[PDB]
DNA sequence: ATCGGATGTATATATCTGACACGTGCCTGGAGACTAGGGAGTAATCCCCTTGGCGGTTAAAACGCGGGGGACAGCGCGTACGTGCGTTTAAGCGGTGCTAGAGCTGTCTACGACCAATTGAGCGGCCTCGGCACCGGGATTCTCGA
């Protein structure tokens, strides 16, 4: 008979896993071309360092992860496992980003 | 002529002379404490140590000679006063430190 | 093109507490940009208080108010006690 | 070579990712496009914000100390760039 | 028959003529006092400017202002009408004061 | 004359006439003294540092633009005060 | 040799001089460049009208001469740009705009 | 002592925009300690960009470039626009 | 509540290596020595804000007091979400090749720096008076029982 471990066990367990690595969890080529993407709107024609848009990448998902975080501790206080997107705009709001 | 430099001259490594420069350079005050250098770096000299301690603790607590980045955000993150010092501050290849909330787990 | 830097110093304070643990180069970068960062805020905060006290000098006395505005507690004043040391130990040169 | 739609380029796994490292159980979908519109957002600041830097640098590239400097300014600053 | 408006009304009022208001709502004397008393922890007998502690109490005030605010807010995300320590609490822990 | 005490002295009719401003209905007990202790943590910071400039001033009297430096500081800044 | 502010020949009301001199006194630069006091101070001028145009719109609005701070905190919580260059920034008699939750009401 | 402010530019420009109002000397301060803000706020921005670019002349580029890097959207570009106006009509003579 | 099986994970091993510790020759910032000014430090003076107390008031706080209102606990269901397995897909290595643009040096020059001579724009100080704050009273409108 097949096995299926319960629900969240797997994804516990990369969350394990996530907190034991360090390194990134975004494709390189996607998040430099939408950096790209974002530039032309500002200014067309416009290169980068790859350590400059390596550290782009990395500041970004540095907050994404915190909000991803204190998002999850919202819904703590929401009394849910699932996420709500109000929780992550109060959380903007919270965090003066409203 | 015998030359020493401030920095033996207060027994540190933390270029006196060096910093000095920088903060004239740095156009802040129009004249300098001449001890006000060697005070800085004093501290910053302490503040580095405990810093880079605490980084080497998690190294050979995971048998790494040689210092990761993580290392340094777990360091950062472990320290009441050094996290306090450096909350709203991002490290590169820092990561998140080990944290599982309690509900989380199944019962 | 010759680029400062401290990971000199930076390893010789490893050595100093860790004679045996290594370093690598991108925490070392690190290290650097980090106290690059906090003297830059040192070195405002002693200026912005000196200009309150609109005194175009600035000395220790400053150094010590600023860093104590600046660290959590404890950590300033183990802190300013070997910066006072630094200035005894070079006062009494 | 004009650009587009790389926003939707961030995969729901990627997304997924990040929130377990975040230590995310369960989640919606309705999160990720929003997600990524505060993402966009976010960025929608710095990367102006650092070729202003480069404006007054009057260069073509950009660089990393321009993130830094807006990082700092945007009080969200970051080690080891120099 | 006497008669007593429901609850939250006159409460409902009151924040009414509160966000109507715009003067302080603690009494100078005592928080006065406590500012004194929080000072000689520091340092003893030291004075202080009536400006400067009219200051203080402002700002203080304007903080909590904005806590009970974004509390408030979050008890909303809370579905609740009463407030939670937690509330406060996890606010702070979003604000970063944790 | 050593003082004490002083934070009770901030009435419950008072914390929940602030609430009232802040545009809140039902509210708990359990909230006034963790609200006086926050209070309390809150210019835990701000005097000391105040008086830190004060510090700095060499004076036995504290100012109002020693707060203002520090709400600055503590990127808080307030207006109306030099 | 008459001698005719630089505002004037700016055409504006706040004293470039002035400003010109708390530069310099405050350790910027080594060197100001001239239109750069005038430049900012026209910034400067250009706000100041925008935030006191909203003032006076508040308290003409609640018929008022006199313009009390709980105008201008009005103001300035009802411009978002604004709001955002200040969102950080407290108020001295500032108060609360009127904000009203849903589910507070009645019914 | 001799103390500087710039409410008499206030009440100037007041009038130039609302003629029929009063302000609360209260609110003078205020809007004056506000003056004071932004202008520690562009200056320090200013010579921070300098010291990026090495520079230690801060000119009206400078302005328009720390300007465009705080205000947001129109008010910045409004501010761009009347500053540029401004530079030109002092430098027409 | 246990045991068995599945599976996922911590370990030892081997070697590869490329960062990395280490050492160089060469450079210039730092030290060393000398001169000036003048910010800073000290002191006597004035002021004058503060800190202290005293008495009367009441609005405000304390406290009590129902009691309806919702916090909360539980309970049904169902839809949305983990999961494991399919599928297909761009991501990454890597290596190539061009140069646009950073990035460096060498001018030369306009441009504040600075000082000196001049002063009127501005600021402390002094009337002054009118929106404004308060008050009392009348009329309006929400609200809670029909």
């Amino acid at each position: 008979k097949p096995h299926r471990y319960r629900p969240g066990t797997v994804a516990l367990r990369e969350i394990r896993r996530y907190q034991k690595s360090t390194e990134l969890l975004i494709r390189k080529l996607p998040f430099q071309r939408l950096v790209r993407e974002i530039a032309q709107d500002f200014k067309t024609d416009l290169r980068f360092q790859s350590s400059a848009v390596m550290a782009l990448q990395e500041a970004s998902e540095a907050y994404l992860v915190a909000l991803f975080e204190d998002t999850n501790l919202c819904a703590i206080h929401a009394k849910r496992v699932t996420i709500m997107p109000k929780d992550i705009q109060l959380a903007r709001r919270i965090r003066g980003e409203r | 002529a015998k030359a020493k430099t401030r920095s033996s001259r207060a027994g540190l490594q933390f270029p006196v002379g060096r910093v000095h420069r920088l903060l004239r350079k740095g156009n802040y005050a129009e004249r300098v404490g001449a001890g006000a250098p060697v005070y800085l770096a004093a501290v910053l000299e302490y503040l580095t140590a405990e810093i880079l301690e605490l980084a080497g603790n998690a190294a050979r607590d995971n048998k790494k000679t040689r210092i990761i980045p993580r290392h340094l955000q777990l360091a950062v993150r472990n320290d009441e006063e050094l996290n306090k010092l450096l909350g709203r501050v991002t490290i590169a290849q820092g990561g998140v430190l080990p944290n599982i909330q309690s509900v989380l787990l199944p019962k | 093109t010759r680029k400062e830097s401290y990971a000199i110093y930076v390893y010789k304070v490893l050595k100093q507490v860790h004679p045996d643990t290594g370093i690598s180069s991108k925490a070392m970068s690190i290290m650097n940009s980090f106290v690059n960062d906090v003297f830059e805020r040192i070195a405002g905060e002693a200026s912005r208080l000196a200009h309150y006290n609109k005194r175009s000098t600035i000395t220790s006395r400053e150094i010590q108010t600023a860093v104590r505005l600046l660290l959590p507690g404890e950590l300033a004043k183990h802190a300013v006690s070997e910066g006072t040391k630094a200035v005894t130990k070079y006062t009494s040169a | 070579k004009v650009l587009r739609d790389n926003i939707q380029g961030i995969t729901k796994p990627a997304i997924r990712r990040l929130a377990r490292r975040g230590g995310v159980k369960r989640i919606s979908g309705l999160i990720y496009e929003e997600t990524r519109g505060v993402l966009k957002v976010f960025l929608e600041n710095v990367i102006r914000d650092a070729v202003t830097y480069t404006e007054h640098a009057k260069r073509k590239t950009v660089t990393a100390m321009d993130v830094v400097y807006a990082l700092k300014r945007q009080g969200r600053t970051l080690y080891g760039f120099g």
